[PDB]
């Protein structure tokens, strides 16, 4: 893979790496909660006047 | 008397993942304790996550077409992405719902890690070397030989590699000379019984040749030299080279961008089609070829009545697969299993029957617009038309 | 292991390999919870007027 | 009959990141092993987190004019900066708001790992030692050579 511009010895054969960023994903730790109830009272009054 | 339901959530691990995968290894050679690294992409090009293959989904030994797990064994999950196999693979709210929207989720293959086994000539025997993995040694095979993919064994694409004579390198000048007729010799298995190359019946004449840029550039210097026309002629005088991508396709069907047979042409479509072996209601045990089988729909049946019109019974989108498979070679054209299982509806023996089939060139995948849920826009070609006193 | 027309020297012998998918299974990761409650309220009232 | 809501957060823990990157070699020779070392920097100069590349982002070769993943194929996730890819990349809420408006985030490459391939004269074969890396070599090069 070294490639024949330096298969010769007066040309250094090195890697030129970097590392480009094509998306960036971002997400918001938040939590959701919901609550439903039901109640029903029976209440008896009574009085002695 | 109070009942209560509560019900929560979290935006950022919303979904977990599990991905049932299997590996395959269509090359030439086996390869050992493999471990690829694959990405869970989603929508377009929006990457979840990369993994690695933990230590629950090692291969510890891939034989050329040969499957892990094997083909009658349910795939193996992945699961994990800690190194430990402890954490999940998650999802946040906004690609749980463009998921279950859209249902859009591929797995690419970046890479494949795995070792080389060597013979040991001290006890004869075959050693697995875990310092040697065979990437050190594919981008030295791409760089030094010829490529030829080639389809003429059961319509599936199999790719070999020649090593062929780098002309501005001094080690790669040593190799002996390849021509093109004696790297279809070796690699595939042509041969010549009365002095022409064929395959198995087949002459080469019956094949064509497609190159990629560079390669095609450097075969009409080659042609322009030896004073011929026709590459049929002087195939034992091609020289390859390195780096050559040279395809070789069966010239009687269509090829679609991956180059997988997909479509024919109007006249193969009669020529395994002529013989019928039985003839009923219920039975079409034909011979069909191999070659057409695989690239069709399925068939499509006509009613014909004696001033002449045109009835389909299955005049529907779905109604379409009616292709059993037997176990003697005549795949069973069955006429009942999408009519409620009841007979076929026959009014009269004088009326004939006409049978009919079509392509994947000209076969839909999705429900058309407004009333086209049928035959409307599906051309066809003229297969079947006999009397109907010989079928019944 | 090698394939039988590979054992020429001229010919490569090297392994393909690629992973293909066929099932995903997403569980959506949600807790939920549900409650029951009996509450008997005895009230004793006096007054004077 | 009551309907409830509750909506949480935690303003050192409000977002996390998860980064789509890609790898070139405009070079001249292979490096094998790749793990970049890499900043995500947020704002003018304002960096977030460094994380070394762990084994899930780990290209095997990267020859010249190459790139890992090839272009047919999709960007690789980096989502971790625990040693062992359990710990997720994060920020706090005034970096999530400030993110928010201006989207400004960028990506140094501070440095490069990545090992050398050499002849071996007994058996022709090519092997990677596991022992030696560039930047022993490069540095060598940049004071002996005309650019």
């Amino acid at each position: 893979n070294v490639s024949p511009e330096a298969r010769h010895p007066l040309v250094a054969a090195y890697p030129i790496v970097h590392v480009d960023m094509e998306n960036i994903i971002l997400s918001k730790n938040e939590d959701q909660s919901t609550q439903n109830t039901d109640s029903q009272t029976r209440t008896i009054s009574k009085n002695t006047s | 008397r109070t009942w209560a339901e509560t019900m929560g959530l979290n935006t950022a691990d919303t979904a977990r993942l599990n991905a049932n995968i299997r590996y395959v290894n269509t090359g030439t050679a086996p390869i050992y304790n493999v471990l690829p690294t694959t990405s869970l992409v989603l929508g377009k090009n929006q990457t979840l996550a990369t993994i690695k293959a933990k230590e629950n989904q090692l291969s510890q030994i891939l034989a050329p077409n040969n499957y892990y797990p094997s083909k009658n064994l349910a795939p193996i999950a992945l699961n994990a992405q800690d190194d430990f196999s402890s954490t999940p693979i998650t999802m946040n709210y906004n690609q749980f719902l463009e998921l279950e929207k859209t249902k859009q989720l591929r797995l690419d293959t970046d890479q494949v890690y795995g070792n080389i086994a060597t013979y040991n000539f001290e006890n004869g025997r075959v050693r697995v070397d875990t310092g040697s993995n065979w990437s050190e040694v594919l981008p030295q095979i791409q760089e030094t030989t010829a490529r030829i993919i080639f389809n003429g064994k059961d319509l599936n694409l199999v790719e070999r590699r020649i090593a062929a004579v780098n002309p501005s390198d001094p080690l790669e000048t040593t190799k002996p000379d390849m021509t093109l007729k004696e790297a279809l010799k070796i690699a595939f298995g042509f041969n010549e019984p009365n002095g022409n190359l064929q395959y198995q019946g087949k002459d080469i004449t019956e094949f064509d040749f497609n190159f990629d840029q560079q390669t095609s550039q450097n075969i009409k210097n080659q042609l322009a030299e030896l004073n011929a026309t026709n590459i049929y002629t002087v195939l034992d005088k091609i020289k390859l080279n390195a780096k050559m991508n040279i395809l070789i396709r069966d010239k009687r069907f269509h090829y679609d961008r991956n180059n997988i047979a997909v479509g024919a042409d109007e006249s193969v479509v009669k020529e395994a089609h002529r013989e019928v072996i039985n003839s009923s209601t219920e039975g079409l045990l034909l011979n069909i070829d191999k070659d057409i089988r695989k690239i069709l729909s399925g068939y499509i049946v006509e009613i014909e009545d004696t001033e002449g019109l045109k009835e389909v019974i299955n005049d529907r989108y779905d109604m379409l697969n009616i292709s059993s498979l037997r176990q003697d070679g005549k795949t069973f054209i069955d006429f009942k299993k999408y009519n409620d299982k009841l007979p076929l509806y026959i009014s009269n023996p004088n009326y004939k029957v006409n049978v009919y089939a079509v392509t994947k060139e000209n076969t839909i995948i999705n429900p058309s617009e407004n009333g086209d849920t049928s035959t409307n826009g599906i051309k066809k070609i003229l297969i079947f038309s006999k009397k109907g006193y010989e079928i019944g």
